[PDB]
RNA sequence: GGCGAAGGCGAAAACUUAGGCCAUUACUGACGCUUAGGCUUGAAAGUGUGGGGAGCAAAUAGGAUUAGAUACCCUAGUAGUCCACACCGUAAACGAUAGAUACUAGCUGUCGGGGCGAUCCCCUCGGUAGUGAAGUUAACACAUUAAGUAUCUCGCCUGG
């Protein structure tokens, strides 16, 4: 198949008394309790919609910037798709300055290339305290730049567990003409991506399987396997 | 109280004029009376006199329109508008 | 069907009608409810051939006891009106009329106004044509 | 305010509303308007109310 | 916490219901405030004008501490 | 429109004494009559009234009149035969409804669940066991009778759609 | 928290009664709307009129201190604060946001009313609140109670 609806079955209901009404015209008509609940047809839709979206855009010599930054569960598995599809992949959000000035990215990236060179040439006169800078630093500009640390190409398109969740990903995102998608929640404002998908990610079974299929959508515009929506088993997997 | 339900039907001619202009006006000129009555019981009951005032301008008012609309309602004035 | 929100007498059909179409203006609102009457069902008719509003349904409890129309704006597949601005012209405080031969075109020679006349209510193009003047209802552009 | 029978404990649990209504009366012993009484009262009520909300 | 209405019986006068009177009440003239019982506006209300009438009749201590 | 009156008569006056205080009270008394003298008993005041600590508390149970309970108060508080001279009225805040005071019952039932007579818990007032969706529910909408659908036609769902072909 | 037209309303108790909140195809059938003029009310000082005046402070007066205290300190301390009458009728009576009218994402609170039911939860509508969308003030921000939207009427407005 492809986006099935058999995966379209735990995405409903998150964190309730905080909601954007704007949502409840994307979503659903939401009770007065705040039932964040979403619809299944027109999920599928749209979800379908943003799959063969991004497929033909990849399908242009493009990419896909995974973005993983909730607690762990968001960002262990967009780190499994990139290990899965090559795609860039999130470790912590960069603090912004990537796209709009190219050279705060090359610079990032350069310094760890750097920085992995040194490590890997001369460790002998290094000291403990030297060898803890060396390190920070490395860490540093890989979570200060997560989709730039090894290359300076400007990604074609990006996701986010939530476009609300990340300042830096939406001024980044902006700054360029691309269809940006994200996985939106009911406490999400719409209006920061080019085709809603509305549905859950506090339950994980819905997020993970929201960008595994994703990860699907970009690796078959790869030519490379897809597993879902062609394996009819979802993934059973508590959030990390 | 208000004074409302006997007054009404007493003024209530039908089931025709539950909210009539004679019924409306009826009420007013009870209110008149009631609220003389309570205010010079009650002097400094400002809140009294006020709404007394009010109720003469719309009873004015009532009475313009009862006579625009049926003319015989001086041919009976009882409710005559000097207050 | 099921018709809500009705309004009463706020001061007049055509305020009600401008506050109810800025009101949805404003709160990217589809369809609202005014008032019904004869010149206001000229105008809503006139105006969804017009394009700048969508259709409209008049509705009566049984006579003149109510009588509302439900009217909706056109949009887009992008919650983009098609109304990019109305104007009320027929005040109570000011009634306005104007000559046949005395009617602009609204925008920029694109906009058409709602013009009541002697016989009739039509567009500003047709009045202007008709030889025939009179009030105006609504510039519309 | 009578807290009897213990020198210390029943003394402890006086001392608190004895404190609060020998305020309660100072702040009654000295003449002004009440403007200032009043929003000095409701400023300190909105205080407790907003650390318990 | 809403105390009237409950176990009060709407129409509180000071026979037949003291005790709830009382539960805001100690021998020391006060009333307990809505952060101890967040009784509504009739009820508090209730309280006020209740405890204070029976201060009032000599029931409790109209000031006494 | 009824009377609770309660009259607190001087001291520690002997119950036949006080109840011929009672009843010259009811002879200055204007308001309707079927009010008989209830002792409510010898009740300790918090403080003397005028000299008495403690003073004999009665009771008064009948209907109420309008202009005949002030004479009644300022003669009663003169009258120094009674230290106080109470009035309940019939409205002080409750219902007078087929529908709110019947409520009551659930009050009853309140009181009844108060304590904890079982294991089981049915205790905490405020604690919501949601066996309610009913009620009123009704602003009363405007019902609609058709007299004419231009174009009934009507724009909806306007999905966020923008250059459907990018490949 | 509600109400009162602002002025305001808190020891309690009663009465007269303005007015209120909820839903009524229910009734006159526009009877409507405001408001220059016009009617009434209007914190308060302080005025005199009769009492008591418990207390105190304008003024005044001593000791400080000061470059000096009738300023900040206090003691003594009147008008007055108290009440009855008028007049004073001004206020930070300013939300520096007019009255009548209808509409505009929500969300989280409260009070009152209607329904319901151990309580309750809940729904309805208002009142009473806010962050904030939209919208609107240069800006500060308001924002379903607007400074948003619009009709009738009035008042205020062009440099110090």
């Amino acid at each position: 198949s492809l986006a099935k609806l058999g995966e379209m079955r735990t995405h409903v209901g998150m964190v309730k008394r905080y909601w954007n009404p704007k949502m409840g015209f994307f979503i659903e008509p939401e009770r007065k309790h705040n039932n964040d609940h979403f619809v299944l047809e027109l999920q599928r839709q749209s979800l379908q919609t943003a799959y063969n979206y991004v497929k033909e855009v990849a399908q242009n010599n493009g990419q896909i910037l995974f973005v993983g930054t909730k607690n762990d569960y968001v960002k262990k598995l967009v780190n499994n798709i990139a290990k899965r599809v090559d795609v860039a992949f999130i470790t912590q959000r960069w603090l912004g300055g990537t796209l709009t000035n190219f050279k705060t990215l090359s610079i990032s990236i350069n310094k760890l290339n750097k920085l992995v060179e040194k490590q890997a040439e001369n460790a002998a006169d290094l000291t403990k305290k030297e060898n803890l800078m060396l390190s920070r630093e490395i860490e540093r500009l890989e979570k200060f730049f997560g989709g730039v640390k090894s290359l300076k190409r400007l990604p074609n398109l990006l996701i986010v567990d939530d476009p609300v969740y990340e300042k830096n990903a939406v001024a980044e995102a902006n700054i360029l003409r691309i269809p940006v998608v994200a996985l939106c929640n009911t406490n999400t404002n719409p209006e920061l991506v080019d085709f809603i998908i509305p549905a859950n990610n506090h339950q994980p079974q819905s997020t993970c399987l929201l960008m595994n299929l994703l990860a699907d959508a970009v690796a078959e515009a790869k030519a490379m396997p897809t597993m879902f929506a062609y394996k009819p088993d979802e993934e059973i997997q508590i959030e990390i | 109280q208000i004074d409302k339900n006997g007054i009404i039907k007493s003024a209530q001619l039908h089931d025709k004029d539950v909210g009539s202009i004679q019924v409306q006006v009826s009420l007013l000129t009870s209110q008149i009376k009631q609220l003389t009555d309570h205010l010079l019981a009650n002097k400094k009951d400002f809140i009294s006199k006020r709404g007394l005032y009010a109720k003469v301008s719309k009873r004015k008012r009532l009475l313009k329109y009862l006579k625009h609309n049926d003319l015989e309602a001086y041919r009976n004035l009882v409710k005559t508008l000097n207050l | 069907i099921t018709t809500t929100k009705p309004i009463k007498a706020h001061f007049d059909p055509v305020a009600d009608l401008l506050t109810k179409i800025n009101n949805a203006r404003k709160a990217k609102l589809m369809t609202v409810t005014t008032i019904a009457s004869k010149l206001k069902i000229a105008i809503l008719e006139i105006l969804v051939k017009e394009g700048y509003l969508a259709n409209f349904q008049v509705l009566e409890n049984k006579s003149k006891t109510k009588r509302i129309v439900t009217f909706n704006l056109k949009y887009t597949q992008r919650r983009i009106p098609s109304i990019n601005g109305v104007k009320q012209i027929s005040k109570p405080g000011l009634r306005i009329y104007r000559p046949f031969e005395k009617l602009p075109l609204v925008l920029n020679g694109l906009g058409i106004a709602i013009i009541s006349t002697s016989d009739g209510v039509m567009t500003d193009k047709v009045a202007r044509l008709k030889k025939i003047g009179g009030e105006i209802l609504a510039y519309v552009w | 305010e009578v807290k009897n029978d213990d020198l210390e404990l029943a003394l402890k649990k006086f001392k608190r509303v004895s404190l609060e209504i020998r305020r309660l009366a100072q702040r009654h012993e000295y003449h002004l308007r009440k403007g200032m009484r009043l929003r000095e009262k409701r400023k300190i009520a909105q205080k407790k109310r907003r650390k318990f909300r | 916490y809403c105390r009237f209405c409950a176990i009060g019986q709407l129409r509180i006068d000071l026979i037949d219901d003291l005790e709830a009177l009382k539960r805001f009440l100690s021998p020391y003239a006060k009333i307990n405030p809505r952060r101890i019982t967040g009784n509504c506006q009739m009820h508090q209300r209730h309280v006020a004008k209740a405890l204070k009438r029976a201060r009032y009749l000599a029931l409790v201590p109209f000031v006494k501490d | 429109m009824q009377y609770n009156i309660i009259l607190l008569v001087d001291g520690s006056l002997s119950l036949e004494q006080a109840n011929q205080v009672n009843e010259k009270q009811q002879q200055t008394l204007t308001n309707v009559e079927g009010l008989q003298t209830e002792y409510l008993g010898l009740k300790e005041l918090a403080y003397p009234i005028k000299k008495q600590l403690s003073a004999h508390y009665y009771r008064w149970k009948f209907s109420g009149d309008n202009q005949s309970t002030k004479d009644f108060k300022r003669t009663a508080n003169i009258n120094k035969q009674v230290l106080r001279e109470l009035i309940i009225n019939l409205e002080r805040e409750y219902g007078y409804l087929a529908s709110i005071n019947p409520k009551k019952q659930q009050l009853a039932l309140q009181k009844r669940a108060k304590y904890d007579e079982i294991i089981a818990r049915e205790n905490n007032p405020e604690n919501p066991d949601v066996p309610v969706t009913s009620g009123l529910a009704s602003t009363q909408p405007r019902l609609s009778r058709t007299e004419k659908a231009q174009k009934p036609k009507e724009e909806l769902w306007d999905v966020v759609q923008k250059m459907g072909n990018f490949d």
